């Protein structure tokens, strides 16, 4: 809840871990001024493209972002201000929660499927009960602390760029506009990522043909495992107006009812 | 860290909930209209598949309003969920602005349009047998533990002459393991508690049976007309019902004044309507009277 400030020689970054959209995550370490030691963190360069030179002092979209710990979110450890803005995490060996359903697939039980919905979405609860959109919201973006504890990550890092087709809601596409519901949509998308085990969305379909496609009634198609209660949720999710669309405390609350029971909502063998 | 387990031991509810493009079907004519939104009549053609399958499709007129269509998510996973000869099921569904239920047609429409027009051209034994089909599927629908609030000749849809199916659902609310009744409306179809205390069970939909088959004994006449809503519940506590169709014998008529008792356990279930209608439409000119048969 409070936001640490590294200055640029206490970090240093070792190894490439992947690009994404918005900046490129760096594995590195933290040194910090005048001792030898170093811990491993997670430090995700974003390049300064706001002309006004933009990151050499902290703004506070900056702060907003340092002030937020829950139990479900990447806590951001520190930031560094300068040409490229550093932001350190910390270093989660377990990798991105796509990854780990892709590999396991039907083995992990339905239990921990629910509960990473719940999870997730009372991170995303915590942040939108901040006022911190996320803007980004997915599968790759969810990252393993514990095998049972999920957390959100690379949130409010869109806001810091100037003005992930297939996450994004329709208003999103057409108007630019993102509010804590286009985060509902994601969310849907992001679940439904989860529960075919890791499944591109729209993958026969190309960038061009998905915005229309979905304003002509089309959407993701049920996941095998889901039942018709399950999908209902994303579908609510994926409506086209805004205000109809679940919040995040109704989602985490039926997740949860869902949750005291795994296998009248989920079916895997 | 995990939500600890309590579970239901109940089945999962793997209905298929399809989703189409509204690029998949045309919208060819207006069925209905009012304020729910409209029904149309189309031809649905899906993507690869090439059968071309008349369908009503069903558009909700509130689309911003939460909760309308909060009931017409209810009322399509209601419709998804549901398997059987003598109820109407889903074909799937279209999201844009507005939603749209996609059902198959039925080209003889709604069956209270269809006792009217053809008024005497009915014999007992389709009479009967559009009895006993709409008990068999308000029997399925019981035993799926779903109760269909609406229950009348308006929601009756007719795919042959020989042959109806139960529609509707807008109202349908499913009831759990020990949840024997529904705390919550056409008032000249419902039972009496159904109109004093909110309640329904799967014994209103028998009042509302009841009212139905009236309404096809009387070729469709209107329950009660003259009568309005204000006071009916005063009349039936008199012990007022329906009047005795001409072409019912007092048989037909006992059955359909026992769906029309007070106490809701003392009412006939499906099953026994079922049984008790099969077994007069075996010889229907001994249980109603209407000659040019
Ligand atoms: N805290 C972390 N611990 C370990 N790996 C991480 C962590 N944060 C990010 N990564 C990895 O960083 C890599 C690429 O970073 P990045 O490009 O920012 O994420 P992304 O998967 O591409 N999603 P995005 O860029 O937001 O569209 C991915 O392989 C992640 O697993
Ligand atoms: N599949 C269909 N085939 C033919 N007519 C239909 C069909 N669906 C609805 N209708 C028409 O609409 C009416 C029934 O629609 P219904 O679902 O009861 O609408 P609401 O629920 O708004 O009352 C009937 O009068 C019938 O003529
Ligand atoms: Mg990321
Ligand atoms: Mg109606």
């Amino acid at each position: 809840v409070l936001a640490r400030i590294f200055k640029e020689t206490e970090l240093r970054k070792l190894k490439v871990l992947g690009s994404g959209v918005f900046g490129t995550v760096h594995k590195g370490v933290w040194i910090p001024e005048g001792e030898s030691i170093k811990i491993p963190v997670c430090i995700k360069v974003i390049e300064d493209k706001s002309g006004r030179q933009s990151f050499q002092a902290v703004t506070d979209h900056m702060l907003a972002i340092g002030s937020l710990d829950h139990a479900h979110i990447v806590r951001l450890l520190g930031l560094c201000p300068g040409s490229s803005l550093q932001l350190v995490t910390q270093y989660l060996p377990l990798g991105s929660l796509l990854d780990h359903v892709r590999q396991h697939r039907g083995a992990l039980g339905p239990r921990l499927l629910l509960n990473w919905g719940v999870q997730i979405a009372k991170g995303m609860y915590y942040l939108e009960e901040h006022g911190m959109v996320h803007r980004n919201l997915a599968a790759r973006n969810v990252l393993l602390k514990s095998p049972s504890q999920v957390q959100v990550a690379d949130f409010g890092v869109a806001d810091l760029l100037p003005p992930p087709i297939k996450w994004m809601a329709l208003e999103s596409i057409h108007f630019g506009k993102y509010t804590h519901q286009s985060d509902v949509w994601s969310y849907g998308v992001t679940v439904w990522e989860l529960m075919t085990f890791g499944a591109e969305p729209y993958a026969g379909l190309r960038l061009a043909e998905v915005p229309d496609l979905l304003e002509k009634g089309e959407r993701l198609a049920q996941p095998q495992i889901c039942t018709i209660d399950v999908y209902m949720v994303m579908v609510k999710c994926w409506m086209i107006d805004e205000n109809i669309r679940p919040t995040f405390k109704e989602l985490a609350n039926e997740f949860t009812r869902m949750a005291r029971d795994p296998p009248r909502y989920l079916v895997i063998k | 860290l995990v939500e600890p387990l309590t579970p239901s031991g109940e089945a999962p509810n793997q209905a298929l909930l399809r989703i189409l493009k509204e690029t998949e079907f045309k919208k060819i004519k207006v069925l209905g209209s009012g304020a729910f939104g409209t029904v149309y009549k189309g031809l649905w053609i899906p993507e690869g598949e090439k059968v071309k399958i008349p369908v009503a499709i069903k558009e909700l007129r509130e689309a911003t309003s939460p909760k309308a269509n909060k009931e017409i998510l209810d009322e399509a996973y209601v419709m998804a969920s549901v398997d059987n000869p003598h109820v109407c099921r889903l074909l799937g569904i279209c999201l844009t602005s507005t939603v749209q239920l996609i059902t198959q047609l039925m080209p003889f429409g709604c069956l209270l349009d269809y006792v009217r027009e053809h008024k005497d051209n009915i014999g007992s034994q389709y009479l009967l047998n559009w009895c006993v089909q709409i008990a068999k599927g308000m029997n399925y629908l019981e035993d799926r533990r779903l109760v269909h609030r609406d229950l009348a000749a308006r929601n009756v849809l007719v795919k042959t002459p020989q042959h109806v199916k139960i529609t509707d659902f807008g109202l349908a609310k499913l009831l759990g393991a020990e949840e024997k009744e529904y705390h919550a409306v056409p008032i000249k179809w419902m039972a009496l508690e159904s109109i004093l205390h909110r309640i329904y069970t799967h014994q209103s939909d028998v009042w509302s049976y009841g009212v139905t088959v009236w309404e096809l004994m009387t070729f469709g006449s209107k329950p009660y007309d003259g009568i309005p809503a204000s006071e009916i519940s005063s009349i039936l506590e008199k012990g007022e019902r329906l009047p005795q169709p001409p072409i019912c014998t007092i048989d037909v008529y006992m059955i359909m004044r026992k769906c029309w008792m007070i106490d809701a356990d003392s009412r006939p279930k499906f099953r026994e309507l079922i049984i008790e209608f099969s077994k007069m439409a075996r010889d229907p000119q001994r249980y109603l009277v209407i000659q040019g048969d």
